[PDB]
């Protein structure tokens, strides 16, 4: 109940801001069509699972 | 089976392998579009300076140009009377799908 | 006699280096001009042609 | 006038994957595609290897 | 069951003083990645530099 508790409040006082990062801007053509097809122009350098 | 390659990108080594070896045993016919490239046109007496393994035309990455070689052999005297018979058999794999 | 090939490529010595062109491979082609952002551009990218 | 908000970049979910393989039919050594392709696609390969 | 194609300004036009180019800019065009601004920029300080 606690560990809820606290993540209740990490997320109440998430006063975070996001700024954009590194970010590429690849070349259309070295990307499979598969990719291209999901990437819009640039992505974060930081591309996290999906 | 003519089998047409629009893009390699996934394609695994295994299958890329695999693949090559239809092409030599069951002689699969694969064009591969996805492909750039330039051509030298070699002359037989300047040979072959460059080389691709089969690997490398699976794997290598879109969007960057391959400089692939291709021989002109119209130049190339015909054989000495007495030279000894080849007994084996000179291939090829690589072609341009256009001139 | 025995020229196995005549060809018509661009004027190498007109369109020279300073323009940025590199024309050893028979086509035109020029680093840096279209590129990635974020990125190197790759080596012998079909781009530059 | 107020120290409202922390600026940050590449932000960190609540939620993330975990994955945990069979290391029987695992390969340790590091998948990858074309250096472009694996800049996308890269990680999400190798957590779902 | 149609045919696209190019259609010159000219065939269309008959005034010549308003028509600077051809087919031949869009067929440049056509070779052309998609490019964003940044590397329509890019380009720009490139063919300037």
């Amino acid at each position: 109940v606690s560990g809820l508790l606290m993540v209740l409040f990490k997320v109440m006082t998430d006063n975070r801001l996001v700024i954009v990062g590194e970010t590429t801007t690849p070349m259309s053509n070295t990307l499979s069509t598969v990719v291209n097809n999901v990437l819009r122009t640039t992505y974060h350098n930081n591309v996290g699972v999906n | 089976v003519h089998m047409t390659i629009n893009e390699r990108a996934g394609m695994s080594k295994l299958v890329a392998d695999n693949i090559i070896a239809s092409v030599i045993k069951s002689n699969w016919v694969v064009d591969i579009l996805d492909i750039e490239y330039t051509a030298e046109v070699m002359t037989p007496s300047e040979g072959y300076t460059q080389h691709v393994d089969a690997e490398s035309i699976m794997t290598a990455p879109k969007g960057k140009l391959f400089h692939l070689q291709f021989m002109d052999g119209l130049l190339r005297p015909e054989p000495s009377a007495f030279d000894p018979p080849a007994s084996g058999e000179d291939m090829r794999l690589i072609y341009p799908l256009q001139p | 006699y025995g020229a196995a090939v005549v060809n018509i490529d661009l004027n190498r010595d007109f369109f020279d280096t300073a323009t940025g062109i590199d024309l050893t491979k028979g086509i035109p082609l020029v680093q840096d001009l279209l590129v990635p952002i974020g990125v190197t551009a790759g080596a012998e990218q079909s781009a530059e042609y | 006038l107020s120290d409202d908000f922390k600026q940050i970049s590449d932000p960190k979910g609540y939620l993330t994957y975990s994955v945990k393989y069979e290391d029987q039919f695992t390969k340790k050594d590091k998948l990858r595609a074309s250096e472009a392709d694996d800049r996308i696609v890269g990680p999400t390969v190798n957590l779902f290897k | 069951r149609y045919h696209e194609s190019v259609l010159e300004i000219a065939d269309i036009f008959d005034q010549a003083d308003f028509i600077q180019t051809s087919d031949a800019v869009r067929q440049l065009r056509a070779l052309m990645p998609t490019l964003s601004t940044s590397q329509i920029r890019h380009a720009i300080e490139r063919i300037a530099q």
